[PDB]
């Protein structure tokens, strides 16, 4: 198939792995999170201008607006994580180990 | 009912307008006469190429010709 | 051009239907120039 | 919360999951996902301490990477099949993807790593709302596009979360972590028999629920959150000891409950498809969660632990805790067996 | 069952409420002429 | 060359995504995912996705990394080797792909993908007056009413979420 | 297994041709053993609120009754239709194809040899 | 369980965005709408373990409308024979391929 | 799969109207008015056979009918339509609206040496009906036959023979 | 293509300017400068408001997002439907900024 769709699938598995690899930071892990969202946005769009799909169209506005609200749940559990810890790092969300 | 609404007119004029006019956009286009010519102007509107019909030899609504009497018409909207 | 290439059926269709298929951007302009190749395919979205 | 906030919370989480069962397009499948968890998030922080905030957290974080994957795999459809029906999906590697996203939506191993840890974080309300429905939206669409899911992959996710849901319950104390690893070993039952008879998973699925919900409101009335607390029963509620005795019976699957029901089912479905090994190494790998539920059993009910003296100031008060459909879902928990053909109706 | 590496786990709280573990002071300066030394809280 | 330019686009997409992915702090991964938005929108634009482009725009990098980039810059007070390592990594693997696809005019990773340039694959025809994407998006308000609807409800019901969680009460 | 037969129809718990079977009687076995579930429900519910078990709201305890063989009863229509739907599938699918069915030639035993293992 | 709410009540939640082939807005076509159309009318209604086999002809030409793979495989046969005769030398593109003939209308 | 069969360059070749679209706009509804029934006879060959090769002598019509259009525009009132083109070409969106007055001197000598009369709002967007002689496609889409359905159910549905037959139970 | 060239003429007039800027007064010889803030090193306290108010923009501006292909959809003929939703739309934002109102959310930055 088309070159630009190997790009698009090659930048979701690049934030999918940085999603799926942690470093110390949930900021990091939320923007890997919205890259995938991202290559997903970019691939629907270039299907759907391709294919000439016209009620498709409306779907990749969809898929931002939700997933960009998925974001701000995000972020606000975050600003929890951080109004406890005072930092958002991935290590202090250990407790329930035991 | 009045007493209630000279007091949110007094305290709040801002919040008075936004309702007044919110409700006017809600009950104001069910009761124009000018709602069914919007309709009637949006389904006017040729996007698309007029596709001709195959004679089969008995439709008397539809014309041979754009200048033939018969077919939709548009008096309505170079008049009003 | 497709003479010396063993097994070659020129104007193959790639479709089992007979149906007149709508050609391809890449069908069409293929063996041309990258002038009219890029103002065909990309002129209407680039001007201006 | 607001009582008006929380039923309307509830409603949308309900929503959610209904707008998965009753659509026809993928994107709406994956809104019926996104209004779910964005809905039960709240249900989640509804007390407000740490322990619900890295509960929540690694619950969005889990959610939201298989909403990713699930659009992937919706968008990978889109390429090579053109349309949005939700049914079977025109590629393997959609396939794939789809049912990785699933697997982690229920918390099937090896994707089961935030199930015990959520529902530790989490009330016991929230926490049957995890383990009851949130299973039901994933698990309808498994049911529909059963034509492509993979065999190996699912009995392989099916193996393994019933083993990892056996070896996992035996190690712990914490009865809301034994629910979570029953439920992983649950859900290895219910995808074990998908695509040999799903009216079996069914079957599974709605006994399970039911099961589940008995214990969590066992849970509820009694306060306990603990196996030593649970142990103060019958010097509080010696009918609750009877109770949680006789459903834990069943959820091991000793007939002659209602729980001995699914799995024997599922059996009788996997070896008509001559399959003899896998459902005979499942029965023996569910003796392990038999082995953790008589351990609870031992500790409550056939046992009693020694209590303390401020237990004889609750001997003074009754219970006002509304006990939900606490005898209903007790009956239909244990003796419910005999009523076993009754399954034909989710056909 | 304790093993070594689970042998620093203790039981979680009763109330499964873990205890939670400061206000802005800014000094405007005299860069007539005040200096002011504030306790903001936001 | 000018013919591969939507590939030449992804390309440094796909740079941009080894940017942020390797993460190097949450604002300079922001800033790569910027980066990676505004090369993203150009691919959407070059296709005739107008709308969608400037939605990339105003509501992917206009309205929500603005709030990323806000809430990190409350976070992460102000003042690696397996960062650059994993840069150069992701760099590599991808002028790989570059070469192969490149050198043989086909490729196979998990699905086969021709190398011709990506302009190949479009139609020869006329929309008329309008932009089908313009009409298919303005079909959102007679076509798609459930849509609107299941929308505009997780939208308010999102408002409602985060001021229940960002409370603490 | 039978999702396209209940799929031109959905979402009817019990279709018309469900009319054409005989239904439940009101003493049958099944629906009498639903009301003893409900007769167990009355009193666990007494039993976990301390009243007395056998005495204590006996409305109560003859709505639990009721609303078990209320709902067990359609319960078991559905049930009948089911496994009516199985069999009439399956004879229809038998009868529409006989190549796939022949009738097996049944032998007596005086020519089926069977191979004697002695118990010695 | 797939209830399906919208066959039971009549309702058209989201049938009218599923396929490609359905009433689009001003009546524009999908590239591919003749081919999804002719795949859908063979595989309607027979269910899909006969649908794989028995309609594979019309999902090939809609999934080779779709992606283009055998076209764009053929373009660059004939675009690789063609450079590879041209650095011979032994063939020559004609004016119209070179952009001397003074296009068509 | 098969061979494509394509028309060969001389049945391509036609006498162009090779003029510029602000002359085919200015000219556009005269052009509808008088062209109707070449033009509509292609597109209902266009439309209903979906093959550009099966519609090509019907278009060279439309190609010899639009050229008889336009001589008998130069024949008789070349200037008009040439002031009325050139300031419908001077508008970067080719406006109607900018060219009233060059417009009526074009219908005025149009409809005096013409007799032609412009059509009016609504006409040339109406559908009509057109009579051919060429048959209707029996199958356009060149499509071959369907698979035969499953088949239905019929017949009265009797009980199930001694019940569910699960195991032991014998309702 | 005029709008690539146009971006790369603002850009590069932009960078032109701004190296110029940092560089035009690096050319004198001044003197070295030892220089030895309202919070001295206090770390800087989060705010919680500051936070509402982005992610307030954040989902209001994806209901403006909704919002934006109503000067087309006013076009289409399914009015009664169109104008139907586009006011349900509208009054769903103004039913957040009711909610945003009444639980308080909108105060100290009101
Ligand atoms: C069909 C599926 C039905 C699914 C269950 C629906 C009800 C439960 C869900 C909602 C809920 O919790 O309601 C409370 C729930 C009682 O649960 P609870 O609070 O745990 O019970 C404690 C005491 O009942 C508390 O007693 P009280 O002192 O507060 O007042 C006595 C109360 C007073 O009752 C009333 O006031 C009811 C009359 C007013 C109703 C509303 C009118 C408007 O009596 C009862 O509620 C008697 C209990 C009846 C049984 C409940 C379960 C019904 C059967 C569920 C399915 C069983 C299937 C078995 C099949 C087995 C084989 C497969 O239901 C009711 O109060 C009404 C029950 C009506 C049953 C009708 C059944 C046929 C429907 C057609
Ligand atoms: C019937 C079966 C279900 C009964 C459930 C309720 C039992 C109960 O409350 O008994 C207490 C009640 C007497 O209690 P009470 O003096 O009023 O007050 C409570 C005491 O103070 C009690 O004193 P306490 O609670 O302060 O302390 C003593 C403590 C003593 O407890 C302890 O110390 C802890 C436990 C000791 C070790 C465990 C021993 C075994 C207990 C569990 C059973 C396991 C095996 C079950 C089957 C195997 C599967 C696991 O707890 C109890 O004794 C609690 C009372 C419950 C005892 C019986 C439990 C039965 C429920 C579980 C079995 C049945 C359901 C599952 C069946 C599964 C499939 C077969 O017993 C009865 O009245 C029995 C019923 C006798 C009359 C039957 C009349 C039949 C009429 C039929 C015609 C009308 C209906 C028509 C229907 C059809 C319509 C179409
Ligand atoms: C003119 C219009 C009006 C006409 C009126 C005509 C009738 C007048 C009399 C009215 C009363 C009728 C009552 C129902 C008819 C008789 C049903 C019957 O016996 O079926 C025989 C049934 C099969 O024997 P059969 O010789 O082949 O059939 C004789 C008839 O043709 C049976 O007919 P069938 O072959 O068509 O039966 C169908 C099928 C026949 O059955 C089968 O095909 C075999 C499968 C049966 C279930 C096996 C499940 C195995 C795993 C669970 C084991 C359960 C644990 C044991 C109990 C634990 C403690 C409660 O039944 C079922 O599948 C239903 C399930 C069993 C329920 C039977 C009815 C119970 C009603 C009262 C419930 C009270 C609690 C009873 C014990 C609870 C467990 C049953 O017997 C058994 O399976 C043995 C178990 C005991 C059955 C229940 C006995 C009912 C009477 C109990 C009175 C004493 C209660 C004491 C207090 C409570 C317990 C502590
Ligand atoms: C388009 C917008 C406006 C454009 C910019 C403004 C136009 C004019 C730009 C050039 C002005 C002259 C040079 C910069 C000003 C120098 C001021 C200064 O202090 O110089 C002393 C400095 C240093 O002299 P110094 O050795 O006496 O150093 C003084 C400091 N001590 C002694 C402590 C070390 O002079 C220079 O750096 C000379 C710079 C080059 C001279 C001009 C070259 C041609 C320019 C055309
Ligand atoms: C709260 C929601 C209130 C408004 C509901 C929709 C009103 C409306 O105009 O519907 C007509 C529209 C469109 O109907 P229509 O009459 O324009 O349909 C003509 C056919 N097309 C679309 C091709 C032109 O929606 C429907 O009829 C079905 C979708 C909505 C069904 C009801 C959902 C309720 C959800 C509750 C939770
Ligand atoms: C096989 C699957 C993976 C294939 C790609 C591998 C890329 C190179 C990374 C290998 C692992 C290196 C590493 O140490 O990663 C750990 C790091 C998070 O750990 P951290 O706390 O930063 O450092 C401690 C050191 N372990 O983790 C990271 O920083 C990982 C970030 C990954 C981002 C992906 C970028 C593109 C990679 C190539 C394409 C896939
Ligand atoms: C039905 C049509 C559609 C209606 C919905 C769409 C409306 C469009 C505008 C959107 C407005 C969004 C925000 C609305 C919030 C309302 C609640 C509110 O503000 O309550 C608080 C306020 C007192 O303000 P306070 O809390 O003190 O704040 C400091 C300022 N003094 O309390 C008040 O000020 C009282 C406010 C309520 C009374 C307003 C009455 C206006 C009446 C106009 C005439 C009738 C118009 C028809 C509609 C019915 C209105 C009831
Ligand atoms: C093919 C199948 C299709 C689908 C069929 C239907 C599936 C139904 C699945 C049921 C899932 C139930 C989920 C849990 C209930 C949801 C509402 C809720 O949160 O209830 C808990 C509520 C919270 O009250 P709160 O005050 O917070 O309690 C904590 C102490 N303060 O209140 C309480 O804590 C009260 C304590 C008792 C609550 C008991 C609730 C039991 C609900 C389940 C009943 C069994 C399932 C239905 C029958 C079988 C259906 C398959
Ligand atoms: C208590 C049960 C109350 C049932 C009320 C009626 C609900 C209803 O009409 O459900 C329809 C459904 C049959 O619809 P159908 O299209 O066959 O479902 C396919 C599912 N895979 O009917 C059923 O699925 C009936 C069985 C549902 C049992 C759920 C609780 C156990």
């Amino acid at each position: 198939m088309s070159l630009v769709y190997m790009n698009i699938m090659m930048a979701f598995t690049v934030s999918l792995t940085g999603l799926l690899m942690y470093r110390s930071h949930l900021m990091s892990s939320l923007l890997c999170l919205e890259g995938m969202m991202l290559s997903l946005f970019i691939l629907a769009t270039l299907m759907i201008l391709n294919s000439h799909f016209t009620l498709a169209s409306m779907m990749p506005i969809i898929l931002l607006v939700f997933a960009a609200c998925e974001a701000a749940l995000g972020l606000s559990l975050l600003v929890m994580v951080s109004n406890t810890y005072g930092t958002d790092y991935v290590q202090n969300l250990n407790l329930l180990q035991c | 009912v009045a007493a209630f609404l000279k007091n949110v007119w007094a305290k709040e004029p801002v919040l008075v307008a936004s309702f007044a006019i919110a409700g006017l956009a809600v009950i104001l286009p069910t009761l124009s006469p000018y709602t069914k010519y919007s309709l009637m102007i949006n389904r006017a509107t040729p996007y698309n190429y007029p596709v001709p019909l195959r004679d089969d030899g008995n439709m008397p609504d539809v014309p041979s010709h754009p200048q033939d009497p018969q077919g939709p018409s548009l008096e309505w909207l170079k008049r009003l | 051009i497709m003479k010396d290439v063993p097994g070659w059926k020129v104007g193959e269709s790639v479709f089992h239907t007979t149906r007149w298929v709508t050609p391809m951007m890449g069908e069409l302009y293929g063996l041309r120039t990258g002038e009219e190749i890029l103002s065909s395919t990309y002129g209407f979205i680039w001007y201006t | 919360m607001n009582p008006i906030i929380l039923i309307i919370i509830l409603m949308t989480v309900m929503l959610g999951t209904i707008i998965v069962m009753i659509s026809t397009h993928w994107l709406l499948i994956w809104i019926g996902f996104e209004m779910n968890m964005l809905a039960i998030i709240p249900i989640m922080m509804k007390k407000h301490n740490p322990r619900a905030t890295e509960a929540s957290t690694k619950y969005f974080l889990t959610q939201s990477t298989a909403s990713m994957l699930l659009m992937m795999a919706i968008i990978i459809n889109l390429m090579f099949s053109g349309q949005w029906t939700v049914m079977k999906l025109f590629n393997p590697m959609a396939s794939m993807l789809m049912t990785m996203a699933l697997a982690m939506k229920l918390g099937m191993a090896p994707f089961h790593f935030w199930v015990p840890e959520v529902t530790q974080g989490i009330p016991l309300s929230s926490g049957l709302i995890l383990l009851t429905w949130q299973k039901l939206a994933p698990m309808s669409v498994l049911y529909q596009i059963l034509p492509s899911i993979n065999l190996d992959l699912i009995l392989t996710l099916s193996i393994l979360s019933i083993t990892i849901g056996g070896w996992g319950g035996l190690n712990q104390t914490q009865l809301r972590k034994i629910m979570a690893y029953s439920s992983i070993a649950h859900m290895g039952w219910m995808t074990a028999v998908l695509l040999y008879n799903p009216t079996m998973t069914l079957l599974n699925l709605i006994i399970y629920i039911i099961m589940t919900s008995t214990m969590f409101t066992l849970f509820m009335a009694n306060s306990t959150t603990t196996t030593l607390s649970l142990s103060h029963t019958w010097n509080k509620a010696p009918i609750m000891t009877i109770l949680v005795l006789i459903t834990l019976l069943s959820m091991g699957g000793l007939p002659p409950l209602s729980g001995f029901m699914p799995k024997w089912m599922i059996i009788q479905e996997m070896t008509k498809n001559d399959s003899i090994i896998l459902p005979t190494l499942m029965a023996i790998t569910a003796l392990l969660n038999l082995y953790f539920y008589m351990r609870l059993t031992y500790s409550t009910a056939l046992t009693m632990f020694p209590s303390t003296n401020n237990m004889k100031m609750k001997w003074q008060f009754p219970t006002t805790k509304r006990m939900t459909l606490l005898p209903t879902m007790t009956v239909l928990s244990t003796m419910l067996l005999p009523l076993t053909p009754i399954l034909s109706i989710l056909e | 069952y304790p093993t070594k590496e689970t042998a620093h786990w203790k039981p979680p709280p009763w109330n499964d409420v873990d205890p939670p573990k400061s206000n802005l002071t800014l000094n405007f300066g005299p860069q007539g002429v005040l200096r002011l030394v504030m306790e903001l809280s936001g | 060359m000018m013919t591969y330019i939507v590939f030449i686009l992804s390309i440094i997409f796909v740079m941009g995504f080894v940017g942020f992915s390797s993460k190097p702090s949450p604002i300079y991964g922001g800033l790569g995912l910027i980066v990676s938005g505004g090369v993203g929108c150009g691919i959407v634009l070059n296709f005739g996705g107008s709308f969608l482009g400037l939605m990339v725009f105003l509501i992917y990098l206009g309205g929500m990394m603005v709030v990323f980039g806000y809430t990190t810059a409350m976070a992460t007070e102000q003042y690696n080797k397996v960062v650059l390592g994993t840069f150069i990594t992701g760099l590599l693997m991808e002028f790989l792909m570059v070469y192969y696809v490149l050198k043989d005019k086909e490729v196979e990773i998990v699905f086969k993908f021709n190398g011709m340039g990506d302009w190949v694959i479009y139609d020869t025809g006329d929309s008329g007056f309008f932009s089908e994407e313009a009409m298919g998006i303005a079909a959102l308000y007679s076509y798609g009413t459930w849509l609107v609807i299941v929308t505009g409800w997780s939208l308010l019901i999102g408002v409602v979420v985060i001021m229940e969680i960002t409370r603490g009460n | 297994m039978m999702t396209g037969r209940q799929a031109r129809a959905p979402l009817q718990f019990l279709p018309d041709e469900a009319r054409s079977l005989p239904p439940p009687k009101l003493t049958d076995p099944r629906l009498a053993y639903i009301g003893f579930l409900g007769y167990c429900s009355g009193l666990i519910d007494n039993a976990i609120r301390r009243r007395p078990v056998l005495s204590a709201g006996l409305h109560r305890q003859f709505l639990y009754i009721t609303s078990f063989v209320f709902v067990g009863y359609y319960l078991l229509k559905r049930q009948d239709y089911m496994y009516a739907v199985r069999d009439h599938d399956m004879f229809s699918y038998i009868k529409s194809h006989p190549e796939d069915f022949p009738e097996k030639d049944k032998k007596t035993y005086r020519e089926v040899f069977e191979e004697f293992h002695p118990v010695r | 369980p797939f209830f399906d709410v919208q066959k039971k009540l009549g309702v058209d939640l989201d049938h009218w965005m599923t396929i490609q082939s359905a009433e689009q807005p001003h009546r524009i076509p999908a590239r591919c709408h003749a081919f999804e159309k002719e795949w859908i009318e063979c595989a309607h209604g027979i269910g899909s373990i006969r649908a794989e086999k028995e309609c594979k002809i019309e999902f090939e030409d809609f999934r080779e409308c779709l992606l283009r793979q055998k076209t764009m495989k053929r373009l660059n046969a004939i675009k690789r024979q063609r450079d590879k005769l041209i650095k011979e030398g032994k063939y020559t593109p004609p004016p119209h391929h070179s952009g001397q003939e003074d296009l068509r209308p | 799969p098969g061979i494509v069969e394509l028309p060969s360059l001389e049945d391509l070749k036609v006498q162009e109207v090779k003029v510029s679209s602000s002359v085919l706009k200015a000219a556009a509804h005269h052009y509808g008015a008088q062209c109707d029934k070449p033009n509509k006879e292609f597109m209902l060959c266009r439309w209903e056979e979906k093959d550009p090769r099966r519609c090509l002598e019907e278009g060279k019509l439309v190609n010899q009918c639009a050229l008889e259009f336009f001589r008998q525009i130069k024949r008789h009132c070349a200037e008009p339509f040439t002031e009325y083109w050139t300031c419908i070409d001077y508008s970067g969106l080719q406006l109607f609206r900018r060219c009233r007055k060059e417009q009526a001197q074009f219908d005025k000598c149009v409809l005096d040496k013409l007799g032609w009369v412009r059509p009016d709002l609504g006409e040339l967007s109406k559908v009509t009906k057109v009579k051919t002689d060429r048959p209707l496609p029996e199958n356009p889409y060149h499509s071959r036959a369907r698979p035969e359905p499953n088949p239905e159910v019929e017949g009265d549905l009797k009980p199930a023979r001694h019940g569910s037959r699960l195991f032991f139970w014998t309702m | 293509m005029n709008l690539m060239i146009t971006l790369l003429t603002n850009f590069t007039l932009a960078t032109l300017l701004v190296t110029i800027a940092f560089w035009l007064p690096q050319l004198n010889v001044y003197s070295e400068k030892t220089s030895p803030d309202p919070m001295g090193s206090a770390r800087l306290p989060f705010s919680m408001k500051f936070f509402l108010v982005a992610i307030t923009f954040l989902l209001f501006d994806l209901e403006i997002a909704l919002l934006l292909p109503l000067p087309w959809a006013s076009q289409t003929t399914n009015l009664n439907t169109m104008l139907t939703m586009a006011l349900l739309l509208i009054f769903l934002l103004a039913v957040s900024l009711a909610y945003e109102w009444t639980q308080k959310g909108l105060e100290w930055t009101e």
